């Protein structure tokens, strides 16, 4: 019997668009702390962790505690339609049914049903939104596959194919670097599809926290909002 | 190259 | 014997590119008054009424009254290649031949043969543009089909599949509904893929007029610069 | 054993993407004059002449002279990497592979290995990017060949088909024919698919050289930056 | 859902 | 309409 509201819709369709393209499906946990979604893809070789709390909506009404299950394909194509300055208002009734609802010029409701639901990090770096972006689709160029390196004050990402080889180093000095700190030297390699997934729309102005292990899984972490955050779980390849 | 699970950590 | 010249290329493609999107040929009756089309597309369900007068041109020169038929394929496609500010000089000699000329930092002109020639409305709506392009993309996503229907005071477009649903209420209240006169509780239905041509470049600034009957068909109604029209009749379903 | 740097990386991306578009493979001589590229079509009928000189250059370090031979897919793949504003570094050292680095955020260096290696003009014509590139699109509606003519103080491009025709005139009092200077009477006909290929991508300001004989080859010419030139020939039909 | 013409008004 | 080649000039 819940009411969420949030301001800049657009915003918001763009952190499901996200969560959309690992997974077909998610569960949605609602609670008076926040919204919750978390999640693995078919392969279980990513796990998503959004946590969205009640501070980033504008009216924030839940009672007790549930679970909406919903498919994430018509989810997307509901909130794609919402417009960047709209207001989305989120609501369940008794009835197995998520009303979603846009304002604008006039509101829109659409009702979907819901359906059934269901580490020792070495190395941490901070870095600008872009840097990554472009990194993975440089890496795609030339490999399936993009590696991961970090010595004490430098930080590589490199990939290599048949003919071609990148690589994109920073220091300390490189202007989208913020921060790193690693322990011991750190080597990691994973994949390129998952990858270009996970940094799809990340602005300049976004900071970006990443935390790999020798031969082991990469966490990448950014925020929405200030509060709200999404957090990538990503095994590694060899 | 070869691509494993999360299961395993 | 006519030369007919309007300022705006690139808006006088947008209105013929409409036109073009649900039939294949056209008349266009030129006569002193203006520049008249009137056609039905190939399955008779819609029926499009264009009236383009003397005054929206810088230059209207007709000699009496003849009648013009064209690919409007090869005319949309010779149409698009204006530019928004250049000017569009339209001409008939005595050949079956269209000059269709668009002047800017040269002028180009193209000809093409002419080809052979061939309601009790309960309730009436006046709706900003945006509104109703985004009512009918909504329902397109749960039905090809969409519903209206008018109250007293209110008006309500709404579209249902087998498992998701849509709804957008407007009364006197909301702020893209201009104007509502309903004599009697009004309700039709109509198919998605010929309101979607219908309503494809529709701004918000745009009047439209919808007027329409329980289970009868729907007239759809926007003007071009101040003095032309556009009137779609539209066969409803069931 | 050479080093050089190019402001305007995107822009640099652009002029080889023209000469990536009608040859496959291509050979780059550095030497301490400039960089040139000359080059012929799988089908030899058109000709690219590409002139780098230099003072284009921010940083210009070649040793003597030697001979690039690259993938020009995998080139355009990698210098439409490049950002707008963006720093690009050629490099060559001892080994048979080119160093491609852009410079913003964070610095990204690809490695790309080296591969094998291998008139009396009637009428001159000078005229604005947007005019021909416009000409040409507008031809390509009506036929595969557009047919230029040249008599004295006028200039006009044509392509006719089955049933549709276009014409576009030029004489010096025309906004974007900047110079004519023709000898005799000329005209020749040219394929539209490689005409697309030669002016996709030419700004109002772009003054455009055209050289055209009778019945024989057009040259067309036009400057990157202001010392570098392109130069395309083009065998003409029947 | 049944799709009619225009002719029949 | 009969394309020639480069070669010829």
């Amino acid at each position: 019997p819940f009411e969420i509201v949030f301001e800049g819709a657009k915003e918001f369709a763009q952190l499901i668009e996200t969560a959309s393209r690992l997974i077909d499906e998610a569960a949605f946990k609602v609670t008076e702390e926040g919204i919750s979604m978390r999640a693995m893809d078919p392969s279980r070789v990513v796990l998503i962790d959004l946590n969205l709390p009640a501070s980033i909506f504008s009216k924030y009404e839940v009672d007790g505690e549930e679970t909406i299950g919903v498919n994430m394909d018509h989810l997307k194509k509901v909130l794609k339609r919402g417009k960047a300055k709209e207001t989305l208002i989120l609501r369940k009734g008794e009835e197995n049914f998520l009303e979603i609802s846009l304002q604008g010029t006039a509101t829109r409701t659409f009702k979907l049903p819901l359906i059934d639901v269901e580490l020792p990090f070495t190395a941490k770096v901070v870095i600008l939104g872009d840097v990554i972006k472009e990194a993975v689709k440089d890496a795609s160029l030339v490999s399936d596959s993009m590696k991961f390196i970090a010595k004490e004050n430098e930080f590589t990402m490199r990939a290599e194919g048949e003919t071609q080889e990148v690589e994109v180093k920073l220091t300390l000095e490189d202007e989208g670097l913020l921060d790193i700190e690693v322990q011991e030297e750190t080597k990691s390699a994973y994949g390129i599809s998952y990858l270009s997934d996970m940094v799809k729309g990340l602005g300049k102005a976004d900071e970006v926290t990443i935390k790999f292990g020798n031969e082991m899984p990469m966490q990448m972490e950014y925020y929405i909002r200030d509060e709200g955050r999404l957090i990538f779980l990503l095994a590694p390849r060899v | 190259k070869r691509v494993i699970s999360l299961e395993e950590f």
